[PDB]
């Protein structure tokens, strides 16, 4: 489980071997925005009680 | 309006089309693992 979105989006263009046309530094901080980051958690939040049911 | 759709369109942003694609489905993949991996403790970190 990983919090924060910036955080699981790095990790998974490291594995995918994917680099961005714009910056790391870039992409993350448009993933850290607190819009984009809290609609994460919820959605995190709802799936973890999907697999608590 | 979700968060998937919100990724995809952030990801197209600073991905060429393909990568942005192969980011998406990774992260989902990793996100899946998971939540299948899923423990108490990390339910208790949120």
């Amino acid at each position: 489980m990983q919090l924060l979105l910036s955080e699981a989006v790095s990790r998974a263009a490291k594995a995918a071997g994917a680099r961005p046309l714009t910056s790391p530094e870039s992409l993350s901080r448009d993933l850290e925005a607190p819009e984009v980051q809290e609609s994460y958690r919820q959605q995190l939040r709802s799936d973890i009680q999907k697999r608590l049911q | 309006p979700q968060v998937w759709q919100l990724i995809s369109k952030v990801l197209a942003r600073h991905f060429s089309a393909a990568d942005a694609s192969r980011v998406l489905e990774q992260l989902q993949r990793d996100y899946e693992r998971s939540l299948s991996r899923l423990t108490l403790d990390d339910i208790e970190r949120l």
